[PDB]
């Protein structure tokens, strides 16, 4: 009771210290002249007249307004179908608006570029190569297709087992991509409006046109509605809407021109036939479980980092994991050093694997990693 | 029902009026009540009864999933019912359904014993304990699991004098034999031996009650089903 | 009769937090600002300072901006503020989060250290070393190489606690800790909810080291089956939303996952992997001797007889959970109390236990079969 | 899931088919046995009585098997008579060989490998009946048995099948008296068993069959106690509940 | 489970019924013949208080019937 | 692929339904084997008395012929059926052969049987593990177990059942060539490994021992109380 | 897979057989064993993988005795195994029974081919054999040809190896054997190889009871279990 | 052979062979078999792609991928 | 999955198949029989569906043996089998013990067929 009277204290000790405690040119005449300034709402204008141009804009939500060119303006700089600022009080086109440039799309765009070299994914030399032409050779020498005659895949569909190395291949392509690379945020695309999200999906084919030779990874596909039960619900009709106009822009009456499409799915089987058949996405790169010689890669790469012994066989480790994704010969060699940070081992040995190779695939309940049964030797 | 009217108490009256005797004891205050009978009988009495009988804020949320993802409301069902009952500390809640399987997760994490202020009491009121999923029946989201017995021939005459209180009774009438004739009845069904005996005198346009009408009333509420050939096993 | 000085504590607390111009310039700012200000995005910036500004009733006039701290800190998407009738951008952005992922954000624990817990030595080495350890000592992860594990899943039977590791967690935590449940995305509208696990997120990587838990995860991602029917649950957007987010291009930066299930056969391969849960921590039911120091923490704080044989009810009765011998300590005081005895005796203990395990009823005739 | 075939195995190793049979017996009028010093007794409860129903079939649910041996049928009524009949034939077949009536353990153990067979078999399910054995043998004495449709058996000195079966086993267990049963005072605890077992009221003589086998002058009696033989341990239990009024 | 969602619509009706307005009651008239929805506890005294079965018309029923008709 | 089906092998190359065979021998009670210079012994647990159940009937150790002597652990009907078909064999054998059946040879017939069952669908896979302990002629002592998978393995000593694992980490332990020195210190390993998995029970164990040079015999209950209460004197001097 | 692996039965709409396939994964869950055929003769080499100490080394059979001049080397399911075993031994005793004459190691690979074949001819023995076997077989024998080393295959496919491995690790253990291998290759330098080549694809350490070894040679007979030499050729080399 | 026509393809190759081969083939996935194979033949550094060049474009377009399974040869 | 075999349990009561056979036979003609103090009398309700079919020609109450006769309620192509089924019983009991079949175990032979 006394320790506690002691914190008591404390909090009356600062208690007492907090009453005890408590006993630009821009903001000067440029805001005198500021507030007198008047606004000028932006509107769009569909149309112009012979004589006075009568120019009828639709503000955006509240009216066609038959609207004169206001007098300190030039009629020929003010254009059909241009945004334009109007003021309310003068009813006229004060000063002419430039193009919006909806940047929530803007932001999809990658700009970055992600550090990852095509020599850390491992494992998949034939689903990289694949990648390659659709990717980076037809762009980067467009010559070679053309002598043959032969038009590149133009699009490209990634799919496989989770943990596979389908998005980490995508990165690296972003890498040395040497052109536009536009990731696709799912979510982004799906909207509150009705066919909010469709309009999105015009600007994203928009802004990639401006662009020339871009290509757009739609991760994630099965998030774009990706299926077409269009059931009489029509509780994804929104999205099934938004889904239609990604197809018909993708292709039909003048498809991508010069972009290249990368979509990467866990579940190929759910996404929709139109997208799946080619035109769309020519290419089905599927990324398959690493064999011996992958598996033996994938745990040297990730291994590379880490302190071991000389001494210790890959090849040995990879045998044991019989059917292991990427992520999980990762976790295999993170797991080995946790286990010398146990044990206090600045450099780990091959039995620490070995332990994590157990911990990894047989400890997790797989059932078949872990023998109980004689059975079969 | 006396005893489970006493553990009902202890789960509910007790913590409230007394908490200091709790935090004397080292126990944490019980914060689940659930009542299952298989005929059921009297679950809600008791829940309607401590609604009178409280002196704290009562909360009676029966009703199914028209919210969480639906056209309706978003986490109206659990998240907003349990805000409501902290802005009334001295709270008890009466459900009488496990419903939507995300709803009934938003239950039981609310329920799973984060109210600091806690003096929530949930008094979960629903028969078939079977199809209701362990974690809701596991003792921390859930302390007591009463059960309501079919009454006994001693509990049926109790009941039965209940409902005869305002029936005016002939003399001579032998209440306990006609407990004794309908045996492991539902109770409701002894409150509906009173309804129809009462109706057969108002049929005869008399107020005095008798014997046979409660006789002839038992037979009335009792129900009997069988089939034939289908007695093979 | 100590009590009254720790309630005076809790209400000078209060206190405390209760209690925690310009001559010229700022008057002129408050001249500048008006009474009412309304704030709305940013669509364009102009060199002029007069700034294509959108807002609900998508005026998007230029307005010129007069900031005395500062109008470099402009960005496009920034929530600008602006006056209720000129529409000026009055000055700097506004910077709140949305109100739904401010209630996630955590400040107090109630319970304390991993003492409390019991017998669940080996599931709180795993949590320490994906959390608290790597924060503490950042060099021995760099030293081996490892980058620390960021992703951890506890899967248990109903009552083994496996929130009070996490709550444990939250005790001796630096990050800050948003507890979300994986219940609390049944946003209504088309869209929203895949955002706002796209917000809870955002925030987290804001907060620098943060610790996400995500209680009753089945409810966000289970099985991502088919629309089937056609209803199309939106749900498998969500959870789709969240996969990116533990591990879908770019990073995570620095921000730990903690989920919790009853059942983890029901949750998708998808989640469940390797670079989402790179570690996955199992609560068993407890056996003996985890329930001897469990049955010893739930009676510490309680009066206790000589004659009570804490070893006789763990080792007599096998299948109870942590909670259920928590839910035993608190009936046999109230079995104690029906005789007006605080201290408890065993009897009191053996009765309260066939209390509890009434609802608990399991097997069939498998006994002469096997 | 692991339903359907009685060959299917679940991932817990249990064999469905066989344990919903086991369960079913349930669904079956009541049958209990009382070892008996000095004789065995088999009580069943005759479901089904109707006015027009005939009942001049001796017997229902007792069915003698050899001389020296009897078994009671609960569980499905066409399974039944094919396993009486094999039980039968099993016990001549023995005496045919051997010329010795069959020990009491072999005839339910060859009955229950028949019973076995039928789980281990894909195309039929398992037999969904389970009967009690009262017979003496030289070998082993007086003895009381139960096979199950799993086709487990097993020697009990009191043991109860159909309906109510687990109050009848808590009721015999504080009842029964090792060595102390004593032919009469089993027959009485039968009567109380089946008083509290059955939802009958009064233990009317028609609901209830009783067959004693008894070894008199070197050879085995099994009887069907007669309906009279049946009212009178009736009537001398309600005298004993009477007795027990007032003190009770 | 897709029949849930029809026991669901009972648990909702059979909290209804229950006791409604004592008197002001909401009497309420039933006649359908389910025997899903004539589970034990709607036909439990205090929900459906009264059953009464309606007899094909036999002669003399049939009789005022075609009588009143003709 | 799929579980349900014996015949039906899995992407990974496993008959699940085999596995799932192997369950049930878990769920059985636990009994322990091991080979003595003279004197063979197996163990078991699980009385289990009943009150108004008489034990003569449970037989949880079954001799299978004068030299071999076997216990069963998984469905106790299951175990009947083989165990009577081995006996059979040995008779057989002795018609065919006038010489005792060896040990390995009833092992081998009980797998053939085994993996008979797991040949086929129409059949289901037998769920015993049985453990066969016994002398063969010229005087060897052999304890061999057989796995419902239908293959057989000959072990120094051995546990199956219940808790099985837990007995064979404490033989690994415990099981030394001295423990084998004498028959009365077999018998107490046996006992000794088999107390640790049976509980506090004590009772609860039916040891029966094998001379190699004679018969099979059940121990006393009383004979089986000396010895533990041997073993506990010997803890306390060690203590 | 994609269903159609339900039977032998099902023919795939890629024209495969699913089961034959899935029997063929079973061999891996075995462990490695190695033969290597040479003038002097054949060596085959195994790793024991003993379970548990108490458990007895020689149960465990890796290494038979199919007849004096063949020896076999299983990696699978032990009980298929023993029936594809067995046959071996009834025929190659048959086959002198026969013709007085000890049958050629092709031809008793052959033999045992015709029964691992019948996954479902739908006419021999019908209710035996539903379902592929899940074994492979080295079989090592000197016959009048000289030292032959022959691989069958769950799917009843054989061939003549210089130098084959089978089981777990068997793709790591070719690849070595592919360089170490060479035509004059004497038996005791191809005993040393496989050993050192078993010793670098098993986790354990080449201790003698991890590994049992096996040598047939025309002058000799089976010769097939070397004892206590096991310790003596690890620790030379 | 209508999409084929830019290409150089080989006198050899026999479309009605390749079309018995792509049963159940819309129109775009078999003007995805003659685009897959001039990659495939430029992949090789083929001048002219042969018929076995249009057979790969074949299991490359049904994603079927094609290997030696032994149990055949 | 269970009420479309015979051959497998109900996951709780009893085969659902053998019940459904109940309803065909309780889907028949009404047939009553009413035993009496001197003989046994036993009737059904024979309509032609139109008068054009023949009411002499397949007979309901079919003959046995000479003291046993048979009636039945279900459906008719099966009655006529088991009516075969019966009367071959009666005629092989006998040729093996030279008496009429008793009617008690005729109905048990006619039960297990
Ligand atoms: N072949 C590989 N080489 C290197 N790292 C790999 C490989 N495969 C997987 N990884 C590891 O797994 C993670 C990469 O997963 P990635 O970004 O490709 O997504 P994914 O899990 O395949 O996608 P999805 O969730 O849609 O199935 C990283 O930790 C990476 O190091
Ligand atoms: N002991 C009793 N004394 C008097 N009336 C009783 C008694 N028990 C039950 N009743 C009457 O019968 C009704 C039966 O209520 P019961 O609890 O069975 O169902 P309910 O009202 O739907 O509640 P719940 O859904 O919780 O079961 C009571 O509401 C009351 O009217």
């Amino acid at each position: 009771d006394d320790i506690q009277q002691l914190l008591k204290k404390i909090n009356e000790l600062t208690g007492i210290k907090e009453s005890d405690t408590g006993l630009l040119a821009a903001d000067k005449q440029t805001l005198q002249s500021e507030q007198p300034l008047q606004v000028a709402r932006c509107t769009k204008i569909i149309n112009a007249d012979s004589e006075d141009p009568k120019y009828i804009i639709n503000v955006k939500q509240f009216a066609k307004f038959v609207v004169d060119l206001s007098d300190q303006v030039a009629p020929t700089d003010i254009e059909e179908g241009m945004r334009v600022g109007v003021d309310r009080n003068k009813y006229q086109i004060h000063i002419p608006l430039p193009p919006k440039i909806d940047p929530t799309v803007t932001m999809m765009q990658v700009e970055e570029k992600p550090d990852v070299t095509y020599s850390d994914v491992g494992g998949c030399k034939e689903q990289i190569e694949k990648l390659r032409e659709v990717v980076e050779t037809p762009l980067l020498h467009p010559e070679r297709f053309v002598n043959l005659g032969i038009e590149p895949p133009k699009g490209v569909l990634l799919f496989g087992p989770p943990g596979t190395g389908k998005t980490l291949c995508a990165r690296a392509v972003a890498n040395r991509t040497d052109a536009c690379f536009i990731r696709v945020i799912g979510s982004e695309l799906v909207q509150k409006y009705v066919g909010e999200g469709a309009r999105m999906v015009r600007e994203l084919f928009e802004m990639a046109r401006t662009k020339k030779a871009c290509l757009i990874f739609f991760d994630e596909i099965d998030a774009i509605g990706g299926a077409r039960f269009d059931d009489g619900a029509g509780g994804d009709n929104e999205v099934q809407r938004t889904m239609l106009e990604l197809i018909n822009q993708l292709d039909g009456f003048d498809p991508r021109g010069n972009i290249k499409v990368l979509m990467a799915t866990n579940r190929p089987d759910t996404l929709d036939p139109a997208l799946m058949r080619p035109g769309r996405l020519d290419r089905k790169i599927e990324f398959s479980l690493p064999d011996l010689e992958g598996r033996t890669h994938i745990f040297k790469i990730h291994a590379r980092s880490m302190s071991v012994e000389r001494d210790i066989r890959f090849e040995l480790l990879a045998r044991l994991c019989p059917n292991s994704t990427g992520a999980e010969i990762r976790s295999v060699c993170t797991e080995a050093g946790m286990f010398a940070i146990r044990a206090r081992r600045k450099i780990a040995t091959e039995k620490d694997f070995l332990e994590a190779v157990n911990k990894v695939i047989k400890s997790y309940a797989k059932f078949s990693a872990t023998p109980r049964y004689m059975t079969y030797n | 029902l006396d005893k489970q009217i006493k553990e009902i108490k202890e789960v509910i009256e007790l913590p409230v009026k007394h908490p200091e005797l709790f935090e004397a004891l080292g126990i944490a205050q019980p914060k689940g009540v659930l009542l299952y009978g298989p005929p059921g009988t009297g679950k809600t009495l008791l829940a309607r009864a401590v609604a009178h009988h409280t002196d704290c804020t009562f909360i009676r949320v029966s009703g199914s999933e028209l919210v969480q993802k639906f056209i309706g409301e978003g986490a109206r069902m659990v998240r907003e019912l349990f805000v409501m009952a902290r802005e009334h500390a001295p709270s008890i809640i009466f459900m009488d359904e496990s419903e939507v399987q995300r709803t009934m997760l938003e239950l039981l994490n609310q329920l799973d014993g984060f109210e600091a202020t806690k003096n929530i009491k949930v008094i979960m009121a629903t028969n078939r304990i079977d199809i209701l999923d362990s974690a809701l029946l596991r003792p921390g989201r859930i302390d007591r699991k009463i059960e309501f017995p079919p009454p006994n021939e001693e509990a049926r005459l109790d009941i039965l004098k209940i409902h005869s209180r305002k029936m005016n009774l002939t003399r001579g009438i032998n209440l306990r034999k006609i407990a004794e004739l309908m045996p492991g009845a539902s109770g409701a069904e002894v409150k509906g031996v009173c309804t129809e005996a009462g109706m057969y005198a108002l049929r005869e346009r008399r107020v005095h009650v008798t014997q046979e009408d409660f006789e002839m009333a038992v037979a009335k509420v009792m129900q009997k089903d069988s089939e034939k050939n289908m007695s093979i096993k | 009769l100590e009590r009254i000085k720790d309630y005076l504590l809790m209400e000078e607390e209060f206190i405390r937090n209760q209690e925690q111009k310009q001559e010229e310039e700022r008057s002129k700012v408050d001249d500048l600002r008006g009474t009412p200000m309304s704030v709305g995005t940013l669509e364009e910036i102009i060199d002029d300072n007069h700034a294509i500004v959108s807002t609900s009733v998508g005026s998007e006039h230029y307005v010129s901006i007069l900031s005395f701290v500062d109008k470099d800190l402009l960005e496009p998407g920034c929530s600008v503020l602006l006056n209720h009738k000129v529409h000026a951008v009055i000055g700097v952005l506004m910077d709140d989060t949305d109100p739904l992922v401010t209630v996630m954000k955590v400040e107090k624990a109630p319970q304390e250290t991993y003492a409390d817990i019991g017998g669940l030595d080996n599931q709180i080495q795993e949590i320490k070393e994906s959390v608290e350890l790597p924060l503490t000592h950042p060099e021995y992860y760099e030293e081996m190489g490892i980058k620390p594990p960021k992703g951890v899943i506890l899967y248990g039977p109903p009552g083994t606690g496996k929130t009070l590791l996490a709550k444990a967690v939250a005790n001796q935590t630096s990050a800050t800790f948003l507890r979300v449940v994986g219940s609390e995305l049944i946003q209504k509208y088309l869209g929203d909810g895949p955002k706002l696990v796209r917000e809870l997120f955002r925030v987290a990587e804001e907060h620098a080291p943060s610790i996400v838990f995500i209680d009753e995860i089945d409810a966000i991602g289970t099985k991502r089956y088919d629309s089937n029917s056609g209803g199309e649950r939106e749900i498998q957007r969500t959870m789709l939303e969240l996969l990116n987010q533990l591990d879908g291009f770019d990073s995570r930066g620095d921000v730990k996952v903690i989920m919790a299930t009853n059942r983890i056969e029901t949750l998708d391969p998808a989640l469940i992997r390797p670079g989402r849960i790179d570690r996955k921590i199992e609560f068993p039911l407890p056996d003996e001797k985890t329930k001897k120091r469990i049955f010893q923490i739930h009676t510490s704080r309680m009066t206790l007889a000589d004659d009570v044989t804490l070893d006789d009810l763990i080792m007599a009765k096998d299948d109870l959970s942590g909670a259920d011998i928590k839910a035993i300590c608190t009936e046999a005081g109230l079995m104690a109390l029906r005789e007006r005895r605080m201290k408890v005796t065993n009897e009191d203990f053996k009765k309260s236990k066939e209390n509890v395990l009434y609802k608990k009823q399991e097997g069939t005739p498998e006994g002469l079969y096997l | 899931r692991y339903d359907s075939r009685t060959t299917i195995f679940s991932p817990e190793g249990r064999l469905y088919q066989v344990e919903y049979a086991m369960e079913a017996i349930g669904h079956a009028g009541t049958c209990l046995g009382i070892l008996a010093n000095d004789g065995v007794l088999l009580a069943a409860e005759r479901r089904n009585i109707h006015k027009l129903l005939d009942e001049v079939f001796f017997s229902e649910k007792i069915y003698k098997l050899n001389e020296d041996m009897a078994c009671s049928v609960a569980g499905i009524t066409s399974d039944a008579n094919v396993l009486t009949n094999e039980l039968r034939l099993i016990a001549q077949r023995y005496l045919l060989q051997y010329q010795e009536p069959i020990p009491c353990e072999q005839l339910v153990t060859a009955l229950c490998d028949i019973k076995q067979a039928y789980t281990q078999f894909g195309g039929k399910r398992p037999f969904g009946v389970s009967l009690l054995y009262i017979g003496w043998d030289k070998h082993y004495g007086f003895q009381l048995y139960q096979s199950d449709p799993s086709g487990n058996y097993g020697g009990w000195k009191a043991t109860c099948i159909g309906n109510n079966s687990a109050a009848a086993v808590s009721m015999l267990k504080q009842d029964y008296k090792e060595g102390e049963m004593t032919l009469k005072s089993a027959l009485a605890l039968a009567i109380k068993v089946l008083n509290k077992t059955m939802d009958v009221s009064k233990l009317s003589a028609e609901k209830v069959e009783i067959a004693t086998l008894t070894r008199e002058n070197g050879k085995t009696v099994i009887r069907v106690l007669k309906q009279k033989e049946v009212e009178q341990l009736i009537k001398k239990h309600e005298e004993e509940e009477a007795k027990a009024e007032r003190e009770k | 489970g897709a029949d849930r969602e029809v026991q669901r619509i009972l648990l909702e009706l059979l909290n209804q019924m229950d006791g409604f307005d004592q008197n002001v009651n909401v009497k309420v008239i039933m006649a359908t013949n389910r025997a899903d929805t004539l589970d034990p506890a709607l036909l439990r005294p205090g929900r459906l208080d009264r059953k009464i079965e309606f007899p094909l018309p036999d002669r003399r029923q049939k009789r005022l019937i075609f009588s009143t008709i003709t | 692929s799929y579980d349900r089906a014996i015949t039906v092998f899995s992407p990974d190359g496993h008959l699940f339904q085999v596995e799932y065979a192997q369950e049930a021998v878990k769920k059985g009670s636990t009994a322990v084997g091991v080979r003595g210079r003279d004197i063979v012994v197996l163990g078991v647990e699980k009385k289990s008395v009943a009150k108004l159940q008489d034990e003569r009937t449970v037989r949880k150790i079954c001799a299978l012929d004068d030299n071999v002597c076997m216990a069963f652990a998984g469905l106790t009907a299951d175990a009947r059926i083989v165990i009577n078909r081995a006996r059979v064999e040995c008779q057989s054998h002795r018609l065919t052969v006038e010489d005792p059946v060896t040990v390995e040879y009833i092992t081998r017939y009980i797998a053939s049987l085994k993996q008979r069952y797991t040949q086929s669908n129409g059949r289901r896979p037998f769920g015993i593990s049985a453990l066969i302990v016994g002398f063969d002629f010229d005087g060897t002592p052999r304890l061999y177990q057989t796995d419902p998978s239908g293959t057989y393995h000959a072990w120094k000593a051995n546990a199956i059942g219940r808790g099985a694992k837990s007995v064979r980490e404490f033989l690994e332990k415990n099981y030394t060539d001295e423990a084998i020195e004498t028959d009365d210190l077999t018998i107490k390993l046996v006992i000794k490994a088999l107390l640790e998995v049976v509980q506090s029970g004590g009772k609860n164990i039916e040891l029966a021992v094998m001379r190699r040079d004679q018969s099979l015999k059940i121990l006393n209950p009383e004979e089986i109380e000396k010895y533990v209460a041997e073993i506990e004197k010997e803890k306390e001097e060690n203590e | 897979r994609s269903e159609y692996d339900r039977g032998v039965n099902t023919f795939s709409p890629e024209g495969r057989l699913f089961q034959v396939e899935y029997a063929i994964e079973a061999i891996k869950l075995g462990s490695t064993a190695i033969g290597i055929q040479t003038s002097e003769g054949v060596c085959l080499a195994v790793e024991k993988r003993i379970t548990s100490p108490l458990m007895e080394p020689s149960s465990i059979e890796k290494i038979v005795e199919i007849d004096a001049h063949i020896g076999c080397a299983m990696s699978g399911l032990i009980a298929d195994a023993k029936t594809l075993i067995d046959k071996a031994r009834v025929e190659t005793q048959n086959h002198w029974f026969t013709y007085n004459e000890t049958m050629t190691v092709e031809s008793v690979t052959q033999a045992v081919s015709n029964l691992a074949l019948q996954f479902g001819e739908e006419d021999a023995d019908p209710g035996a054999m539903s379902r592929p076997f899940g074994v492979a077989l080295l079989f090592g024998g000197v016959d009048e040809k000289g030292p032959q080393l022959f691989h069958m295959d769950p799917s009843g496919t054989f061939v003549q190896c210089d130098a084959r491995a089978i089981g777990s690790a068997s793709e790591g253990a070719q690849s070595s054997l592919q360089e170490v291998y060479h035509k004059s290759m004497t038996l005791k330098e191809a005993i040393k190889s496989s050993l050192i080549i078993l010793k670098q694809v098993m986790e354990e350490k080449l201790n003698a009871t991890n590994i049992e070894l096996a040598t047939v040679q025309p002058g000799q007979n089976f010769h097939m279990f070397t004892k206590e030499e096991l310790e003596e050729v690890i620790k030379d080399i | 052979q209508i999409h084929s026509r830019k290409m150089n393809v080989s006198p050899d190759v026999n479309y009605e062979e390749l079309a018995r081969c792509t049963d159940d083939f819309n129109g775009a996935q078999c003007k995805a078999v003659c685009v897959e194979a001039g990659m495939i033949a430029l992949r090789r550094g083929a001048t002219e792609l042969t018929h076995e060049d249009y057979m790969e474009g074949i299991l490359e377009v049904q994603a079927k991928k094609k290997a030696n399974l032994q149990y055949y040869a | 999955g269970y009420s479309f075999s015979l051959t497998t349990f109900s996951p709780s009561g009893k085969l659902v198949q053998i019940e459904y056979a109940l309803a065909a036979v309780a889907g028949g003609a009404p047939s009553v029989g009413i035993k009496a103090a001197n003989g046994v009398v036993l009737a059904t309700e024979k309509k032609q569906k139109s008068i054009l079919y023949d009411e002499r020609s397949v007979h309901k109450v079919e003959p046995i043996t000479k003291h046993i006769g048979l009636v039945y309620s279900g459906m008719g192509p099966d009655y006529r089998v088991l009516v075969h089924r019966a009367r071959k019983l009666a005629q092989q009991y006998y040729l093996v013990y030279q008496e009429p079949i008793p009617t008690a175990q005729l109905v048990q032979r006619v039960a297990s067929v």
